[PDB]
């Protein structure tokens, strides 16, 4: 509705010109349309002084044979006019939504670019809801309020031009509205703002009330709480009962006093008009004229307050869109290396890592992988063991110390072949809403229809895939809502096989999962880990025994290091962490 | 079958309002009619004719109708503000009420998002449409009917323009609506499909990433971001034509009031300025007459609303507690179930089936099982959240059908595994048991589920704030936080669902054994899939499929129980 306030824009003239670079391929297209606008601009502001000439022509002085000649002369020049706000309509619909069909490229690309810290940083949500508003907002100006403006100022112009020089004295009388419509307007869009907001805010109050209410009902029956929630309610509710009154009038007394306005105009140039016409000053036809401008100092002064701040807001929208397209993208570095063909071996030399960079995540880690080794991460919460999986894929990089997979920084690697040898499977698994053969076909795109069945049926999901609606071509919809959270566990296994990575990190739940799934995810856990590296959040007691190393973890620090039964036989935090969980 | 409450009960207490808005619009739109005619007798009777007095009375009394018309215009701007506020408070007022009211049968007939938009866009989409119906339901009609016995007054004959200007305009309309609709449905669809491939490609960055496929979702964006531009580009080609359309056609009859209003000059039936008169009706009728297309494209929509609207008061409330229900002034703790037959939806397969069990008080019983074994009904039976299809519930060997609800379930304690809190402060929140509690017993049940180290951390510790639903902290934050809750109460039962498993640092042991130390005097029931959660319990409940596999300590289970093998085989 209302402006909150008008926007802070850094320079707009900068982001203006850039801006005025979008649309100079169709720049020969752009004049061809300010052109039309134009002619259908004036075309407007002469129908009315025709009509006041056929009066005064054919009309007053009876000569009705000159007639068709003057209404030949308007009614093409109406089928002109809506022959101009045809085209400089439909041209301006394709050449506009042609400008945001790039802007949707080239966000969507940096968002494939740009580092993975932006979206972990801020929710999803108000990043979507913010950048596509803040491109509505350029479509809509561009392919409308542009022209809508420019057309208004000619309209406004020319009607005004004409009406001078056909008369003074009148002109002055039918534009002693305009400073009523300026004063009006403005005393009546304060209040409406201010009502608006004052209104928006106990509204959204209420709003919360109620979408909590309804969320968390089940807690409100348990404690009794209905009279008192009901209480809470009812004084937001009565409040914004009062609110709403002032903020509902206020924004519906404009058009009834613009009509007041439309008028009062209409009185005084047939007041001032016809008392003009007595003294001979003007004829009648000029009466009628005037009747046709004096609805063009109002509305279309309205139209021009409004598309004025909306070209504003999206000057300025622009500027947040051109920023996203100015964010760093992922570079890998000119002597990175493709990965040589090993076994893959990961050492990690005191790297310290901090998100926030004032709240430490990581202290001094060290320690050293060698090939075909499962290993075990344990500890609490803010241990620190779903901080390292970022660090591997280089999602993030450490602030001081070096990782490195088969002896090369891994900060000097390629990005494209590090990812490919390392294969990774977590909690919080994703799927997509294509059928079921394009998710495990994801992981290597140029696999067939026949190894996806093969090494479905290795780690047992083939059963499962078979027993679906549709089989291999299952959709699934909402990203596989109607799966048992095992078995998406299974697919999800299955996709990072196909992907035949040297190195695997592992995330297993076991949370909503039946038991029996959970025998086939850990027999599956097996054949993805056998002639593959893998380090391992564990979850399972039949992991952290059979492992081959276990670093225990704790405030981001390596407590511990060693085997299973060492690390009991050393009685420390591990045999708390142990025996106090399976004891 | 479904309901006679109607929305127009709500509009009846402020019928006064509801008529002097129309009435000051009449006043209006009379005010707005009277403006042409005083135009016609200002030229055919005054220039024409050389009375000065004529021009400037006629001139006098336009100004002082165009300031009634507005006396008028917010006048019935004033009113129709007052009656369509207040109708939305009492709608949504008695809709609040009975979500209040509903059980958990209720809430998943609606969904609870849906629950929420009903309650929110819904009230005031009505509440718009009260506030059109006032003022421009009004103003739009009578603007175009008025407009037309205005000009068949000044001259019958002409008006025969009106039926071939009318016409052509409510096809033009129609066929817009029978051929747009579609289109812009169409726009919907490829618009869900652009935000849907930009929402997968952030919540699955990391996926599409690591497996080196960035370029499939450019290539998968691209067929969205064409599908919208092509499904937009048309959609609004029409618009972009029936507009200036429109205008010709209105301009077009403009001219057929100047040359059929050519003839009736000449041959002595119309005065010059009754053409002019007639040409401004023309246009009163045929823009007022767009409104009125605007005007039902509206209702359609607003219809919808206040459909659901009335389905939410037409539900009826599924957990009823009898007329002479007993009154419950303490509850030992015993918790039976006879023959428990359960179900959520009245169309899948019974998550419980001939369930028998039954716990003495103070017992410290596990619920274990795998999902979907109905372990996690237990929480929604005890307190009376859902009644069973076949069995009893019981608590203190009464059926819980018998007893008044504010006393049976302030008696029971359940901690979910998916929790919400409210906004307002954390010491507000843990409160929610007893307000009289004071802060050492708060702290002393915070303390016992392992909060108050965390709690005491913050600036602001106990006074500190909670956001809405609980989104400022962490999942374990908030478990525990709803633990704590649980515990300033003094729950005689006591459930809570050690299901999912988030979160665990260790200090969910610590937890349990601390619970020990208070249930005492108090059954407890702990709905865990795992195998050492179950151990600390007195005794441990199996549910396999819907029906009891063993009830017994782990070495009776042990044996028998082939679930509980089963089971222990998958944890160790």
């Amino acid at each position: 509705g209302p402006i909150l306030e008008k926007p802070a824009l850094k320079n707009p003239t900068a982001t203006l010109r850039r801006l005025l670079g979008y649309l100079r391929p169709h720049t020969f297209t752009l004049i061809m349309v300010f052109v039309f606008v134009t002619v259908s601009s004036i075309l407007g502001v002469l129908s009315p002084y025709l009509i006041g000439k056929t009066i005064d022509v054919v009309f007053v002085p009876r000569r009705f044979d000159l007639l068709p000649r003057y209404m030949l002369i308007l009614g093409t020049i109406y089928a002109l006019t809506s022959l101009l706000f045809w085209l400089q309509g439909k041209i301006m619909l394709t050449l506009s939504q042609d400008v945001v069909f790039r802007l949707r490229k080239e966000l969507f690309e940096k968002l494939q670019r740009v580092p993975v810290g932006f979206f972990d940083r801020t929710p999803h949500g108000d990043i979507i809801s913010r950048v596509i508003n803040d491109v509505d907002n350029i479509n809509n100006v561009l392919g409308n309020s542009i022209i809508q403006f420019f057309s208004g100022i000619v309209t406004l112009a020319g009607a005004v031009i004409m009406m001078f020089r056909v008369n003074v004295i009148l002109s002055l009388v039918t534009l002693s509205i305009v400073p009523l419509t300026v004063l009006i307007t403005q005393i009546v869009s304060s209040q409406t703002r201010k009502y608006f907001y004052e209104n928006q805010r106990v509204l959204g109050q209420l709003n919360g009330i109620i979408e909590e209410d309804i969320s968390g009902l089940t807690v409100i029956k348990l404690f009794t709480r209905e009279e008192k929630e009901m209480e809470k309610f009812d004084r937001v509710n009565e409040s914004l009962r009062k609110v709403g009154t002032k903020a509902q009038i206020f924004s519906g007394v404009l058009p009834p006093l613009m009509n007041m306005v439309n008028n009062l105009g209409f009185a005084l140039i047939s007041g001032f008009g016809g008392w003009l016409a007595l003294k001979d000053i003007i004829t009648v036809g000029t009466i009628a004229t005037f009747i046709g401008y004096s609805r063009q100092f109002t509305r279309p002064l309205n139209e021009l307050s409004n598309q004025f701040n909306m070209i504003q807001m999206a000057l300025a929208s622009a500027e947040r869109i051109f920023e996203i397209l100015d964010l760093e993208e992922e570079k890998d570095d000119p002597d990175a290396v493709e990965l040589r063909e090993v076994r893959g071996e990961i050492e990690f030399k005191n790297v310290w890592f901090s998100y926030d960079k004032k709240k430490p995540v990581l202290k001094d880690i060290t320690f050293h992988i060698k090939p075909g080794q499962k290993v075990a991460l344990v500890g609490p919460t803010g241990s620190g063991k779903t901080t390292i999986v970022n660090l591997l894929m280089r999602f993030y990089d450490v602030d001081r110390g070096q990782i490195l997979v088969d002896g090369i920084d891994i900060r000097k690697i390629k990005r494209s072949s590090l990812r490919s040898s390392i294969g990774i499977v977590l909690q919080d698994t994703i799927l997509f809403s294509t059928t079921v053969k394009e998710n495990l076909k994801y992981g290597n795109p140029g696999a067939t229809d026949e190894e996806i069945k093969e090494a479905a049926k290795l780690t047992h999901s083939d059963h499962f895939i078979k027993h679906l609606p549709e089989g291999y071509e299952t959709v699934l919809t909402d990203n596989g809502e109607d799966l048992s959270q095992g078995q998406r566990q299974l697919l999800a296994i299955t996709r990072a096989f196909l992907a035949n990575p040297k190195i695997l990190i592992l995330d297993e739940a076991t949370c909503n999962v039946d038991t029996k799934t959970e025998k086939s995810i850990q027999a599956a856990m097996w054949k993805l880990m056998e002639g593959k590296t893998s380090i391992i959040i564990a979850h399972r007691l039949n992991t952290i025994k059979n492992a081959d190393l276990i670093i225990v973890l704790r405030d981001g620090e390596i407590v511990e290091m060693g085997k299973h039964d060492e690390l009991i036989q050393k009685r420390g935090f591990y045999y708390e962490l142990f025996t106090s969980q399976y004891g | 079958g479904g309901g006679s409450k109607t929305l127009a009960r709500y509009l009846k207490p402020y019928w006064i309002f509801a008529v002097l808005a129309p009435l000051f619009m009449v006043v209006e739109v009379i005010s707005d009619l009277s403006q042409p005619t005083l135009l016609a007798r200002i030229v055919d009777e005054g220039i024409a004719r050389g009375d000065f007095s004529l021009v400037l009375k006629t001139g006098i009394l336009m100004l002082i109708v165009a300031l009634i018309g507005a006396v008028g215009g917010i006048g019935s701007t004033v009113f129709a503000s007052y009656a369509s506020q207040n109708f939305g408070a009492d709608l949504r007022r008695d809709l609040f009420r009975k979500v209040l009211s509903f059980s958990i049968s209720n809430v998943n007939r609606f969904h609870t998002s849906s629950l929420i938009t009903r309650l929110t866009n819904d009230v005031t989409q009505l509440q718009n449409l009260v506030m059109m119906l006032l003022r421009i339901v009004v103003r739009a009609p009578l603007l175009f009917v008025g407009g037309i016995v205005m000009a068949v007054s000044i001259n019958v004959k002409l008006s025969s323009v009106l039926i071939f200007l009318i016409p052509p305009i409510v096809l033009l309309f129609v066929w817009l609506t029978k051929k747009g609709n579609p289109l812009f449905r169409k726009i919907q669809e490829s618009t869900d499909e652009v935000n849907r491939v930009v929402r997968e490609n952030l919540l699955g960055v990391r996926v599409v990433r690591a497996f080196r496929r960035e370029e499939y979702e450019n290539e998968n964006f691209r067929k969205a971001n064409e599908s919208l531009r092509r499904s937009i580009i048309s959609a609004f080609s029409l618009i972009v034509f029936a507009l200036p359309l429109f205008i010709f056609i209105v301009n077009m009859g403009m001219i057929a009031v100047l040359w059929f209003g050519g003839v009736l000059v000449r041959n002595n039936q119309m005065e010059i300025g009754s053409i002019m008169a007639y040409t401004n009706y023309l246009m009163q009728i045929m823009f007022s007459l767009m409104m009125i297309g605007n005007i039902l494209n509206f209702i359609v929509r607003a219809s919808a609303s206040a459909k659901r609207v009335l389905e939410v008061l037409n539900e009826k409330p599924a957990i009823e507690e009898a007329d002479n229900a007993l009154a419950l002034p303490n509850v030992e703790g015993s918790v039976s179930f006879e023959n428990v037959e359960f179900r959520y939806f009245e169309n899948t397969d019974p998550v419980l089936s001939g369930v028998n069990f039954s716990v003495k008080p103070g017992s410290l019983v596990a619920v274990l099982g795998e999902t979907g074994s109905g372990k996690s009904t237990l929480m929604n039976l005890i307190p009376r959240l859902i009644d069973p299809e076949r069995g009893r519930v019981e608590v203190d060997e009464l059926d819980v059908r018998t007893v008044k609800l504010k006393d049976l379930r302030g008696h029971i304690s359940a901690v979910p595994q998916e929790t919400v809190l409210f906004s307002g402060t954390i010491k507000e929140n843990l409160k929610w048991g007893r307000e009289d509690a004071t802060d050492d017993e708060i702290v002393e049940a915070a303390k016992i589920a392992q909060i108050h180290d965390f709690i005491i951390s913050l600036p602001e510790g106990y006074d500190s704030r909670v956001e809405r639903g609980g989104r400022n902290f962490s999942g374990g934050q908030k478990q525990r936080l709803s633990i704590a809750r649980a515990l300033v109460k003094k729950p005689k039962v006591l459930i809570l669902d050690d299901s999912t498993c988030s979160v665990d640092p260790i200090t969910e042991k610590r937890i349990l054994d601390g619970l020990k130390r208070y249930t005492k005097g108090s059954t407890t029931f702990i709905i865990t899939q795992k195998i050492p959660t179950a151990l600390l319990a007195d005794k441990i409940l199996v549910l396999h499929e819907g029906k009891v596999a063993g009830f017994g300590t782990h070495k009776e289970l042990l044996e028998h129980s082939k679930p509980y093998r089963e089971i222990y085989e998958s944890q160790f």
